């Protein structure tokens, strides 16, 4: 199940246009009759956007909105398909996939056997911003286990990476899915459970990296005494 | 009307068991089925209703009873737990989430007050953690001086753990520094099938 | 006793050995004389299934027409991938002739004579023939030209009407003349096609009435193509060796169907193009400018190629746009009633 290649994910202001591209090998493109585009909004299902026929450049769409705002083209020489979206709205935030349909499907409908890795497009007027990192301090206070963590708050856009003790600590770690705040900035928690006896005998540090803003932070977490 | 109806919405099974998913279509039409894991694109499993895609192991099968199109996975492997979608022409089913069934486990619950650092900045985030529980269904209720808080909380839940089949959940209650200063008792109340009654973790503002 | 099978066909024609016209030259070599005594045999009480979209005769005709164009209409400049080929590209005599397709020994062709047969499924009135009827290999997009007509009602053809990636073929039961001219000298590439507005609109109204039957009496709407190469966004065809591209926007005018300011002659603007995309799918070709004089082809519109808009699930209407591009569909439009079987 080889993958088709796609352009990198990115952030676009509302109302902007974007181009997402999808390319593959000569052999594969040659055996592709239609390239379809399908999107999946965060936490939602799959939605067919439209197709373009590789040989003739003919197109079709899943809705008038899509027919209006989306352009589907291809370059047969470069084995590439393009999806241009204009007038980006908040409702357009999604991972966009390109997907291939072979020739000679006959009467057996639509099935896409090769897919691109998908391109995340995030539509937001928010500005790039590094996180503040706050401690989730273990209670000194009957399971012999204690939990601590870091609150990685108010950054944009995704993603951030979090490790503990520079990667030396991986067991018992849970790094949660970021949530999008009404401020338009994300917040994320990472926690780790340890033996209660370990507090005060072992040092725990979360390492936070937010490459978009080139912000990196190391936060020591200890019980509030 | 609706062109495709997929069911069940959720399916909990043990490795080695067989899963039966169906997509009931308004009209006859060859059905397609994909597997979908987080951060990865759909993978073709079945097409033309019953034909297996290249490289797909024979434990995956498709068929139909009239307009009821079905995907069967016998003797499930760990790797087979994921979301599944049917596709008939341009339409996709709502999806089925197939997760690993284990015995019920009650969460360990922890509460974290806001840091002094954060307070200085005018904001207080209070965090409640539900750790390593099953099933995934759980309810967190926040209370401040016995007043039920609503609309000022957000939560996040992890993907089922690959090794112990449990879930963990984090909930953040966010208030202004001033509102935090105006109250004393901060409580997180957790409801869960593994708990014979709701557990409450609390702290008193400004107490060691 | 017989069964569905595929085999190597041969062709037959009335080609003239003295003729310089290129279809004649090709068929003089490739084909035998037309059956001097064609006889079909009705198969009493016989029902047979057909599938026009999975008919290997279509593939063999496509191969012939590709071969014919390859040796008679070679471009002065061929651009395939990145490599440039330069070769001679003299003007030629060009006018399609009827070609018959015939089965070898031990095989026969079954012919469906149901008057409203749509190309797939059971056929109740079946006969056997040695050769198809004479089919002109007219290459065109959007409109099928100089073909045969549905004998009873207008017929809608599709591999799967609900599959919006499948082209729909409308088979007319009354042809409408289209009269295309590049006048003698001036823009040598400017041309036009004239069509009788009244006749065309009446046909197109009947087409919508037939379409309503297949889409639950929903409202039927035509629109111009939304994208693609010029060969498909326009009515593309070859007249006297020259490649025409005509704008059909006026041809699919909803306002007329159902007002009366439409009756009268419809003039479609066309252009002759030296640089084209080859329908063969083999890339871009460049030809020499058009010959001098009055370039004129009068043709019968006997079919229409359509693509239906997606996204109309829960809408009150259905929208169609002219299509084409896959020339095998052109041959299907004529071969639909035939299939090869092997005599056991
Ligand atoms: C198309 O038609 C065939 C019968 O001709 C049918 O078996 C098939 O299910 C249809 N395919 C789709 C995708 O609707
Ligand atoms: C049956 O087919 C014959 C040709 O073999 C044709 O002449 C006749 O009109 C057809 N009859 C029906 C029932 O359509
Ligand atoms: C053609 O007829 C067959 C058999 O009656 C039917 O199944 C099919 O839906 C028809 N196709 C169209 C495009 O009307
Ligand atoms: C063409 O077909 C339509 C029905 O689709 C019918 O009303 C009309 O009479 C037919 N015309 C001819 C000349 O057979
Ligand atoms: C086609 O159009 C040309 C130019 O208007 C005209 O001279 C000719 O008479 C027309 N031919 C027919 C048969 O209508
Ligand atoms: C166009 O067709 C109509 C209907 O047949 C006919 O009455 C009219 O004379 C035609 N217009 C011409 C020939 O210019
Ligand atoms: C056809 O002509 C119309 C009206 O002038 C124009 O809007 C449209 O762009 C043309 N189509 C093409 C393919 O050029
Ligand atoms: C459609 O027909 C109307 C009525 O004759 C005409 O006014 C209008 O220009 C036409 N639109 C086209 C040809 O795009
Ligand atoms: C259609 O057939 C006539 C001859 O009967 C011919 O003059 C005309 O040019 C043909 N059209 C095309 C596009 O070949
Ligand atoms: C067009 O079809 C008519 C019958 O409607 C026929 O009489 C005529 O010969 C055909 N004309 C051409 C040029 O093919
Ligand atoms: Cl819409
Ligand atoms: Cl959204
Ligand atoms: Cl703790
Ligand atoms: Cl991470
Ligand atoms: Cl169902
Ligand atoms: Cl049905
Ligand atoms: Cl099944
Ligand atoms: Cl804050
Ligand atoms: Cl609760
Ligand atoms: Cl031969
Ligand atoms: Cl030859
Ligand atoms: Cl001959
Ligand atoms: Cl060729
Ligand atoms: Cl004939
Ligand atoms: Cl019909
Ligand atoms: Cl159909
Ligand atoms: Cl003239
Ligand atoms: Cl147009």
């Amino acid at each position: 199940q080889v993958q088709l290649v796609q352009s990198g994910s990115g952030v676009k202001k509302p109302g902007a246009s974007v181009r997402v591209s999808c390319w593959t090998s000569e052999d594969i493109f040659e055996r592709t009759e239609l390239i379809h585009w399908v999107r999946q909004a965060p936490g939602q299902g799959l939605e067919w956007i439209g197709w373009v026929k590789t040989v003739t450049g003919a197109v079709n769409f899943g809705s008038p909105d899509f027919r209006q705002r989306v352009s589907l083209t291809r370059d047969r020489d470069l084995f590439t398909a393009h999806m241009d979206i204009r007038g980006l709205t908040q409702g357009d935030t999604a991972t966009y996939f390109c997907a291939r349909q072979k020739f000679y499907t006959g009467g057996q409908g639509w099935y896409f056997d090769l897919w691109g890795r998908g391109t995340l497009i995030v539509v937001s007027s928010a500005s790039t911003k590094g996180p503040s990192v706050f401690p989730l301090a273990p209670s000194s206070k009957s399971g012999g286990t204690a939990a601590l963590g870091c609150l990685v708050k108010d950054y944009f856009p995704e993603p951030v990476t979090v490790s503990w003790n520079s990667g030396a600590l991986t067991s018992g770690v849970h790094t949660f899915p970021a949530v999008l705040q009404s401020s338009g900035l994300y917040s994320l928690s990472s926690v780790v459970t340890v033996p209660s006896s370990s507090l005060g005998t072992q040092t725990y540090i979360c390492n936070v990296n937010h490459k978009p803003s080139n912000t990196k932070v190391d936060k020591k977490v200890e019980p509030k005494s | 009307e609706i062109v495709l109806t997929q069911s069940p919405g959720t399916l909990s099974l043990s490795p080695g068991e067989t899963a039966s998913l169906s997509c009931t279509a308004a009209s006859y039409g060859h059905m397609t089925w994909y597997q979908k894991k987080p951060g990865q694109p759909p993978k073709l499993l079945i097409f033309a209703t019953s034909k297996r895609a290249s490289g797909i192991p024979d434990r995956f099968s498709g068929s139909q009873f009239g307009k009821q199109y079905t995907l069967t996975i016998t003797r499930m492997e760990p790797e087979d737990f994921a979301r599944y979608y049917c596709q008939q022409l341009e339409f996709f089913g709502q999806g089925t989430r197939l997760e690993i069934r284990r015995t019920v486990a009650a969460p360990s619950v922890f509460i974290f007050p806001p840091s002094d650092e954060q307070l200085k900045s005018g904001t207080a985030s209070v965090v409640c953690l539900l750790n390593n529980f099953y099933p995934r269904e759980a309810k967190v209720q926040w209370k401040v001086d016995n007043a039920l808080q609503s609309g000022n909380s957000q939560e996040s839940v992890t993907e089922q753990d690959s090794k112990d089949s449990t879930y963990s959940l984090s909930s953040t209650l966010t208030l202004s520094k001033a509102d935090y200063e105006k109250h004393k008792v901060y409580a997180c109340e957790v409801t869960h099938q593994g708990l014979s009654s709701p557990v409450t973790k609390s702290f008193n503002r400004g107490e060691c | 006793v017989w069964k569905d099978a595929d085999t190597t066909l041969f062709c037959a024609s009335d080609a003239k050995a003295h003729e310089t016209e290129v279809h004649n030259v090709w068929a003089t070599h490739a084909c035998v004389p037309t059956d001097p005594n064609p006889q079909e045999i009705h198969l009493e009480n016989v029902t047979e299934n057909f599938n026009m979209w999975k008919n290997n005769m279509v593939e063999q005709m496509q191969e012939d027409v590709i071969s014919l164009w390859d040796q008679s209409l070679q471009p002065c400049v061929k651009l395939t991938g990145g490599s440039v080929i330069k070769q001679a590209c003299p003007k030629i005599s060009f006018d399609p002739i009827p070609i018959h397709y015939c089965t070898p020994a031990g095989y026969v062709i079954l012919k469906c004579n149901d008057k409203n047969f749509n190309g797939t499924g059971p056929c109740k009135n079946v006969s056997s023939v040695q050769c198809t009827h004479g089919i002109k290999p007219v290459v065109s997009t959007q409109l099928l030209l100089n073909g045969s007509l549905a004998e009873e009602e207008i017929i809608i053809r599709s591999e799967n009407l609900t599959n919006n990636a499948k082209t729909i073929i409308v088979h007319l039961n009354k042809s409408v003349e289209i009269n295309c001219t590049r006048p003698s000298n001036g823009d040598i590439r400017k041309a036009y096609c004239e069509i009788n507005g009244t006749k065309w609109n009446k046909v197109l109204k009947q087409v919508t009435e037939k379409l309503k039957e297949h889409f639950n009496n929903k409202t039927i709407i035509f629109q111009p193509p939304s994208g693609g190469d010029l060969e498909i966004t326009m009515h593309h065809f070859n007249c006297r060796g020259e490649f025409f591209y005509c704008n059909t926007t006026q041809l699919f005018n909803n306002t007329c169907i159902g007002m009366k300011g439409c009756n009268g002659t419809i003039t479609l603007p066309c252009k002759i193009k030296q640089i084209i995309n080859m329908w063969q799918g083999t890339g871009q070709a460049m030809y020499a400018p058009p010959i001098d004089g009055k370039i004129n082809c009068v043709s019968n519109i006997t079919g229409i190629l359509l693509t239906r808009d997606g996204g109309a699930n829960n809408t009150s209407n259905e929208t169609f746009r002219p299509g084409g591009g896959n020339i095998k569909d052109n041959w299907r439009s004529e071969l639909y009633k035939y299939k090869v079987v092997q005599i056991e």
